[PDB]
């Protein structure tokens, strides 16, 4: 941010962008160093009631894997094909 | 005759050791054997012998240039064992770092890229720019590479006020940055002689050969795990897959550099779309409570005790996560057998396939078209040795 | 014994060997093979060095952490003598030069340092002394280290009455004098693998009944001056006045001396070794 | 609810039919077939079957699992075919996962799978060196991370943490030693399991 | 509380000193033995009792968050003063 | 490019003088005038410029003398003391001067740098006392 | 959404192709890299003049260990061992015992800084804020030895720090 | 003569040290905190530690990362490569003592089991600036040499 | 006992096997000493071979001589190929490890282990 006039255009001739804009140090915009203490919120499960943990409790939820067949019609596909990606709108080509 | 690449450069560099035993005819490569194993560590059998949040730092320390994507992966991974769900604030945390995390490891991947073929200048141009983003990451962990944040259930601890306006005030310059590296390299025709039509791979080739990633981008696969099997929030922020269309050295530098800028451009939702709660799971039995009620509840003591000595049962069960990691697919193939620690844990690391393919890439090349097979296909050692 | 120095383990770098030895003279060419030994079995050494620590960086891996201790020390310094030696168990002298200098002559560091090291050792309380002499050393000698080597053993025996006195013949090995001494330029040697030596000091300070004797460390064949020397450029593919005279001295012949054998080391041929001393620099008769 | 992770019912109906789909098609070597309750389906099937039931999910039209994800070994040692195979796979055209599994033991070989992925040439080794698992018809077999000369294979449950010898350089050779391992400080082992069930639907029968 | 032995060598808050004949102690020479000389068992000593008007009393250490968890004194007996198991802080019956 | 010149000459008045202003550059490597924010007991000084770009804008100057020692070439940046640490790392904004620490009777009142490689090194040993007591045997010989 | 990064087809009009056959003699697109590094060299350095300035660090930052008291100077720890329990890389060792006025409290209190990975999960694990990792990052040190910290190293580094550990939690510990 | 060699050493030393030219075992993490040295913000070349050597120019070795059995036969060659004098400087807890893979089968527990070594960097990593403290303490140390007072008076 | 074979079907094919790499083995040594620049001699080297084949002979498991000669062939290609380094040759000789009591009393002496 120091530089003088003179050498800023030099540099930005140089590079031929307007590199004063978007400095690559930091000066004062950067945020405060102290800042006012947080107060931070609580998840959904405080509550005083209606709040029981064998509503809540997704562990015991797991169930072992279903056996589909063990030693012990029209034809599928793992998935429904993917469909095709449509092309950027954004910019695409580079 | 028969050589061996020396096992780094002169400059300093990080990403591992490499024994390449070289076979060549004049000039050219007509073998190529990676002895590798020079950082292999055994983190996988350390594993089994930690709990659940005890292993989290071994994934900081694979691919250590991405490491909260490393995090990311394995967090998943016990998460669907769990059967839990991290809480969306910390779903978009983790989805905003694993973006910045992804701009770190695309710096690194590049400017060395170039750093090794010689063009040297980038480098330090673009590190002052990773120097800046390990603020960040030393901002949410007080670590600057090692943060172990993102754990199952969440984020260990809330971003520090002020924190997202220092991310817009870099996110905000970082184009410009990305357009002064693509002015000494992208037209540049040197660069170009070093990098079109080497280390050419077909679309065909790439899959059956188990690339990911730009590996497979570069040759027009049209793939990308964030749209294809999203996870977090990803299939809430826009962007576009860079996709190469010759299969090169060249295309795959390309992509990686859109890569960024669409990087930039999800950071840029991320921290628009921040919304408010809690930042690790709601369920104490989980994800430890918080310190003031630690040190008031009989519950949330007890819980805290047992959540850091014992640690937190998994499901039995076995699964195999992966996410689209900087580098490639990054998986984990976790197996719970019901305890507190993990019966076994495989890493995936997107490197191994990827330098398993370097003797299929480099046929019919020079001795230094070798060093940018390399470079285009950004190898950590630490993730390929485990 | 003290609880603290009862031995423990399997004999490796961890272990506690129960030896707490003060080295002098370890920075030299005996010295980095004792410490070496003392170390891979997991004992404590005292280094006192005289030289600048950069030239004993080579001694630090020898042991596990802690294991090797350095301290500054002045050969006319009894009280750094003192520092040195005061909690030792046994006390391993292996000062010594093949020259004189401005500071320090041959009256200096084979008598006058020798029992200055032995005096304040015995005053210490020291069980085991271990000094090292030479095989040659005679008070006609025409050599005066040897003459000053018959002055010392002389006088550390007096201070020391139990000391254990080693009398090798010269000692070959990487960085010996001897085998590199002929590669760089009437009489009988009986040279000594250096390996042999410290092999030999250690199961001295093992050894109950070593204390009180004198040793003589001589290898298996006796060679003629001009055969060995025939024989170093054959296999190598090929000073001072003082230094001259030692090597022209034939290696003395003393049955009545206990040797190598007695303490339970077999002598190495010179020829299995000369390869190793001498490759760097790219089979003679055995009197009977 | 807030903290459970969501059913995904339709992908548990579609994995589930297309496990049925592979088992009526594969009967010689599909010994069982299962999807988790996290929607991963895998197929177990006898080691024979290794390169036909691969071949078959890669090249037929409603499987094309063109890439070999990952392919690891995990050792049971309760098991009397201790190691058991596990072969992950990815089909683009579908965007679906499948997991492979099979078994085998210290002296049975397992057919490489170099001929249906190349990706599986490094996997395979790797297998090799860290479980000591033999693999047929490999064209490079060998050891990939372990050092030169290394005695065992350390991924195995009864391969001790800290191996059996240790390195350091030996100034009297010249050269870097190995020699039996020794502990300053022995690894502290904990016992961590809670006497207390956490899982009900999980408990064995008695 | 910090003392010396006979040999002189200072003895830690824990009682820890190098016996006569212990070699060990030849790692401290050219040295020295570090010891911290605030002994918690002195400084806690020096509190004065707090005088309360209940017959339960808690103490969370200070600072609310910043200190141990909160527990609850019991102060019926008269010979005694109640203690506070964390931080010992003392506390009695008025 | 005259003012340029101009600000170069105030840096040398800046500094006390030409002697102050080569004190400074062989020391530090550095002549810029700041702000003296304070001092602390040791002699450092410490000086803020938020006309600087940040991690420039804030430094010290270290004292040349700490605990005895002569720190006039031989300077690190162990020789900060905490309640200054913070401030100069920007781990806060307001200088010990300002907001200063709370007092702790334990706190030591005597910082001590980095003192590895001195006699004052710590070295370590087990603070845990003798686990087996051996069993003595009589001082007579009655057998 | 995708897009092409490299599917541009030159046009070869005249223009357009002397347009690239004078790059290609001229070697104007080297000349513009010049112009690049050219306005680097008059910008100004990122440099700073270490150790007179310092990097900017957080109060979060995870540097070296350090064991707290109380305001009354009584030790924090209580000997729990969840610490100890926790540690990813077993670096914390621990031993207790009554201490003659009854308190539990550590008789051994060991940290090998050589095992430690740095992680911060010791001060997360303590219910008291017994054991922290300071702000100190500069305590390299000569010898492997002084990397063994015991009871006695990491009660002075608390003594030592506390002025601006204290701070440190101050700032943070509504975030934890 | 006293005086001489008094003010000989400061020149060497003083010459020694402004000129420690680096060979860095990029070995893991640690190497990229490093790299960060070598970068702008601290730019380690200012203080006349050139970015790249070679290890036959090097005076210092900067083990940064795990140093496992396979390669440690590799690292001790180059160590003896060397030309002297030579520093060692072992940077992170890996190199320093094994760190978070202590216990493994396939790791050095230090890499003072294969060379000496000069500083001991803590940290996992060691932040650029904490590596940069250690290299300016190894100054210090090289400024406290006396190769030539302790040969005179040999 | 039905099980699939690795190479041989019988012990009288697997020594077949085991019999050419001792040639393999035996026929090395000489470069093997000279490559690496060992202090052995070739009497000491092919010793050594002799010694690890013998602590061998009691097998009767062809799965078992197979994976042997398996394992002994990666090793011989090892060394031929001077991926080993001379540290690697040389740990065969365990040349700094001291000799290891073996009789009652001397194991009595130093301590607990049998
Ligand atoms: C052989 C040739 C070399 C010998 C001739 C030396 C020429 C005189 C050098 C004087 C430099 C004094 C710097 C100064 O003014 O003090 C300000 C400085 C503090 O100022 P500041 O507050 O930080 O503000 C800085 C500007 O804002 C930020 O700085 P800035 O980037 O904005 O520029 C400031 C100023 C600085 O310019 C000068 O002072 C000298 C200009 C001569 C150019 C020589 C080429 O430049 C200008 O104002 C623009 C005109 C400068 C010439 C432009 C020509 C560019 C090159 C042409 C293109 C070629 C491409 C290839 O004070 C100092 O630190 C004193 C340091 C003295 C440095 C030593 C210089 C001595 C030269 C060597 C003699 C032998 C010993
Ligand atoms: C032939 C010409 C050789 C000229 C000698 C060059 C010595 C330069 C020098 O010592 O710089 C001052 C140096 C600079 O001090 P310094 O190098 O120790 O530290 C400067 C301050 N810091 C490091 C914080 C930036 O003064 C000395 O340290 C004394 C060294 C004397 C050596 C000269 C012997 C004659
Ligand atoms: N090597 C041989 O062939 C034979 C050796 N011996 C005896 O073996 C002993 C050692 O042999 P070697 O190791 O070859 O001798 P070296 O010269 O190799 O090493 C001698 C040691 O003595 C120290 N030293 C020398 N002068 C002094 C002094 N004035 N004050 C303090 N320390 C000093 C040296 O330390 P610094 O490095 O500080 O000088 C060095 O460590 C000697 O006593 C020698 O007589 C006997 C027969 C044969
Ligand atoms: S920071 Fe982590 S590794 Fe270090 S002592 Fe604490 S818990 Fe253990
Ligand atoms: S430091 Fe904290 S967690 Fe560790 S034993 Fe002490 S009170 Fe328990
Ligand atoms: S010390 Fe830490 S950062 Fe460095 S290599 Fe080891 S794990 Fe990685
Ligand atoms: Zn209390």
């Amino acid at each position: 941010a120091s530089a003088t006039r003179f050498i800023q255009w030099l540099r930005n001739w140089a590079s031929g962008r307007d590199l004063q804009a978007k400095l690559q140090l930091r000066y004062q915009e950067i945020s405060k160093r102290t800042q006012p203490p947080p107060k931070l919120p609580v998840g959904p499960s405080h509550k005083l009631s209606n709040n029981y943990y064998c509503t809540r409790d997704g562990r015991r939820e797991a169930m072992p894997p279903s056996i589909v067949m063990s030693s012990q019609k029209k034809a599928v596909s793992p998935a429904p094909p993917i469909k095709r990606w449509e092309l950027s709108q954004d910019e695409p080509y580079l | 005759s028969n050589l061996t690449l020396n096992f780094g450069p002169q400059h300093p560099a990080a990403h591992g050791v490499l024994r390449l035993v070289m076979e060549l005819s004049g000039e050219m490569v007509r073998k190529c054997d990676p002895h590798i194993g020079l950082l292999h560590r055994g983190t996988e059998k350390l594993i089994e012998y930690k709990t659940y949040l005890q292993a989290l730092p071994y994934f900081d320390r694979l691919d250590y240039v991405s490491m909260m994507c490393n995090e990311q992966a394995y967090s998943l991974a016990v998460e669907k064992l769990l059967n839990i769900r991290p809480p969306p604030r910390a779903q978009w945390i983790r989805v905003l770092f694993g973006e910045i995390t992804r701009l770190l490891n695309h710096i690194m991947a590049v400017t060395t890229h170039a750093l090794d073929i010689g063009a040297m200048t980038p480098f330090f141009w673009m590190f002052e720019e990773r120097e800046k983003m390990f603020e960040f990451y030393e901002r949410v962990s007080g670590a600057r590479m090692h943060a172990a944040y993102v754990r199952p259930g969440g984020v260990h601890q809330d971003l520090p006020l002020g924190l997202m306006d220092d991310i817009y005030e870099f996110s905000k310059n970082f184009s410009l940055r990305i357009d002064e590296l693509e002015e000494m390299l992208t037209n540049n025709r040197i660069w170009r002689n070093r990098t079109v039509d080497i280390g050419i791979v077909t679309a065909e080739d790439a899959l059956n050969y188990g690339f990911s990633g730009v590996m497979l981008r570069g040759s027009g696969i049209q793939w990308d795990l964030r749209k294809t099997q999203p996870y977090d929030v990803y299939d809430q922020v826009e962007f576009d897959v860079p996709i190469g269309s010759r299969g090169d050295c060249y295309d795959r530098y390309l992509c990686r550099v859109e890569e960024m800028r669409q990087s930039i451009r999800i950071i840029s939702q991320c921290l628009n779309k921040m919304p408010p709660g809690e930042i690790k799971v709601d369920d104490a039995k989980v994800s430890p409570p918080k310190r003031a009620e630690m040190k008031t509840s009989m519950e949330s003591l007890i819980h805290h005790f047992k959540l850091y000595t014992e640690g937190y049962q998994v499901p039995p069960g076995a699964t195999y996560t992966a996410i689209e990691a900087p580098k490639g697919e990054f998986g984990v193939y976790l197996v719970s057998d019901g305890s507190s620690r993990p019966y076994r844990c495989k890493i995936k690391a997107p490197g191994f396939a990827h330098l398993a393919g370097l003797d299929k890439m480099s046929k019919g090349h020079m001795l230094a078209d070798v060093v940018a097979i390399i470079g285009t296909q950004d190898i950590v050692f630490g993730e390929v040795d485990r | 014994l003290h609880h603290a120095v009862i031995p423990h383990g399997k004999g490796g770098r961890s272990s506690v060997s129960g030896i707490v030895a003060t080295v002098f003279g370890a920075t030299g060419f005996l010295g980095r093979y004792v410490v070496n030994h003392l170390g891979r079995m997991g004992s404590q050494v005292i280094v006192p060095h005289r030289c600048e620590p950069y030239d004993t960086m080579h001694l630090r891996p020898m042991g596990d952490l802690g294991q090797i201790i350095f301290m500054d020390w002045n050969g006319r310094d009894k009280d750094s003598i003192r520092r040195a030696v005061e909690h030792s168990s046994v006390v391993i002298n292996l000062v010594g030069r093949e020259w004189e200098t401005q500071n320090f002559d041959f009256e200096d560091v084979f008598v006058k340092i020798p029992q200055a090291i032995a005096q304040v050792s015995k005053e210490a309380g020291v069980e085991k002394f271990i000094h090292i002499s030479h095989l040659n050393a005679d008070i006609k000698s025409s050599s005066k280290y040897l003459r000053s080597k018959a002055v010392g053993e002389k006088e550390v025996r007096e201070t020391f009455p139990e000391a254990t006195i080693i009398k090798p013949a010269e000692i070959f090995g990487r960085e010996d004098r001897f085998l590199n001494y002929f590669a760089n330029i009437k009489t009988v040697k009986q040279p000594v693998y250096i390996v042999d030596v410290t092999k030999g000091i250690i199961n001295a300070i093992k050894d109950p009944d070593a204390r009180g004797k004198t040793f003589a460390f001589v290898g298996p064949s006796r060679y003629l001056l001009f055969d060995l020397v025939q024989y170093v450029f054959a296999v190598a593919h090929r000073t001072t006045r003082d230094k001259v005279e030692r090597i022209h001295t034939t290696d003395k012949i003393l049955p009545h001396l206990p040797g190598l054998e007695d303490l339970g080391v077999e002598a190495t041929p010179l020829e299995l070794k000369a390869i190793e001393v001498l490759r760097r620099h790219r089979p003679a008769k055995t009197i009977p | 609810r807030p903290t459970v992770r969501p059913r995904n019912d339709v992908a548990h109906k579609q994995l589930s039919a297309f496990g049925e789909y592979v088992a009526e098609i594969l009967p010689k070597y599909v010994q069982q077939v299962q999807v988790s309750c996290f929607n991963e389906l895998e197929i177990c099937i006898h080691p024979d079957g290794v390169i036909p039931v691969l071949t078959f999910l890669r090249d037929h039209s409603n499987a094309q699992f063109k890439s070999l994800a990952d392919l690891t070994a995990v050792d049971i040692p309760t098991r009397q075919n201790r190691f058991e195979i596990v072969y992950n796979l990815l089909s683009l055209r579908f965007n679906s996962r499948i997991r492979v599994k099979t078994y085998t033991d210290e002296l049975t070989p397992i057919e490489s799978s170099v001929p249906v992925y190349k990706a599986a040439n490094w996997y395979e080794r790797e297998i090799w060196d860290m479980f000591g698992v033999f693999f047929a018809n490999h064209p490079d077999l060998r050891r990939i991370l372990t050092d030169y000369g290394f005695e065992g294979h350390p991924f195995r449950k009864d391969f001790p943490l800290s191996g059996y010898v240790e390195l350091r350089y030996d100034d009297e050779v010249k050269r870097v030693v190995a020699e039996p391992v020794e502990l300053a400080q022995e690894f502290r082992k904990f016992d961590l399991n809670s006497p207390w069930e956490a899982f009900p639907a999980y408990r064995q029968p008695p | 509380g910090v003392r010396t032995s006979p040999t002189g060598e200072k003895v830690t808050h824990t009682g820890q000193v190098y016996d006569d004949g212990d070699y060990r102690k030849v790692r401290f020479v050219g040295r020295q033995k570090e010891v911290n000389e605030n002994f918690a068992i002195d400084l806690i000593a020096e509190q004065p009792v707090s005088q309360v008007g209940s017959r339960v009393i808690s103490c969370d250490g200070g600072g609310g968050a910043l200190g141990h968890p909160r527990v609850y004194i019991n102060l019926d007996k008269e010979t005694k003063t109640g203690t506070c198991g964390y931080c010992g802080l003392q506390f009695r019956q008025q | 490019l005259l003012q340029v010149l101009k600000r170069g000459l105030q840096q040398v008045s800046g500094h006390g003088g030409l002697r102050g202003y080569l004190r400074v550059l062989f020391r530090a490597n550095d002549v810029r005038v700041g702000t003296l924010v304070g001092e602390d007991k040791y002699g450092n000084k410490y000086y803020e410029d938020n006309k600087q770009f940040f991690g420039r804008h804030r430094w010290v100057i270290y004292t040349t003398e700490m605990n005895g020692k002569n720190t006039f070439w031989d300077v690190d940046g162990s020789m900060v003391p905490p309640e200054w640490h913070r401030w100069l790392h920007c781990m806060t904004d307001d200088p010990p001067t300002v907001k200063p620490p709370t007092a702790r009777k334990f706190i030591w009142t005597n910082h001590k740098f980095n003192l590895s490689g001195t006699p004052q090194q710590y070295v370590p040993y087990s603070t845990t006392r003798k686990k087996i007591q051996e069993w003595v045997p009589p001082s007579t010989p009655y057998k | 959404t995708y897009k092409y990064v490299n599917l541009r087809e030159p046009s070869m009009d005249m223009k357009s192709v002397t347009d690239r056959a004078a790059q290609t003699l001229l070697w104007t697109e080297l000349i513009r890299g010049l112009g690049m590094t050219l306005s680097y060299l008059f910008r100004e350095p990122a440099t700073i003049n270490y150790p007179f300035e310092k990097g900017p660090l957080s109060p979060r930052f995870r540097g070296e260990h350090a064991l707290r008291r109380y305001p009354s100077g009584e030790e924090r720890c209580i000997a729990c061992k969840l610490c100890e329990a926790v540690c990813p890389a077993q670096a914390i060792t621990i031993e207790a015992e009554p201490r003659a006025d009854g308190s539990r409290r550590t008789t051994r209190y060991d940290i090998d800084m050589t095992k430690c990975i740095y992680c911060g999960f010791c001060q997360e694990a303590c219910p008291v804020d017994a054991i922290v990792e300071g702000p100190n990052f500069e305590f390299s040190t000569e010898t492997h030895e002084e990397l063994l910290y015991n009871k006695e190293k990491l009660l002075n580094n608390g003594d030592k720090w506390e002025a601006e550990i204290a701070a440190n939690i101050q700032a943070d510990y509504l975030y934890r | 003569g006293e005086y001489v060699v008094a003010k000989l050493d400061d020149l060497i030393n003083w010459a020694r040290r402004s000129s420690l030219w680096p060979m860095t075992f990029g070995l893991a993490c640690c190497a990229v905190e490093m790299m960060h040295m070598a970068a702008p913000r601290y730019d380690m070349d200012r203080f006349g530690v050139v970015f790249r050597a070679s290890p036959r120019q090097s005076d210092v070795m900067i083990v940064a990362g795990t140093l496992t059995n396979k390669m440690a036969p590799a690292l001790r060659k180059v160590y003896d490569q060397m030309p002297e004098p030579r520093y060692v400087v072992s940077m992170g807890s890996c190199a320093n003592g094994g760190g978070y893979y202590h216990y493994s089968y396939s790791v050095v527990r230090g890499c003072d089991r294969i060379v000496p070594v000069d500083i001991y960097v803590p940290g996992c990593p060691p932040t650029a600036e904490a590596l940069l403290y250690g290299i300016l303490q190894l100054q210090k140390k090289i400024k406290r040499e006396k190769r030539l007072r302790i040969w005179y008076r040999r | 006992t039905s099980v699939k074979p690795i190479f041989s079907r019988d012990m009288n094919e697997a020594k077949r096997r085991v019999r050419e790499l001792y040639r393999a083995w035996y026929r090395e040594v000489p470069n093997t000493v000279h490559l690496f620049q060992l202090d052995i001699s070739v009497k000491q080297g092919r010793d050594k071979v002799r010694e690890m084949f013998k602590k061998n002979a009691h097998i009767t498991d062809p799965r078992v001589v197979d994976l042997l000669v398996i394992k002994g062939k990666m090793e011989l290609e090892e060394t031929i190929k001077v991926w080993k380094q001379r540290t690697h040759v040389m740990r065969f000789f365990h040349e700094t490890e001291a000799p290891r009591p073996k009789d009652f009393l001397s194991k009595f002496y130093v301590g607990h282990d049998p």
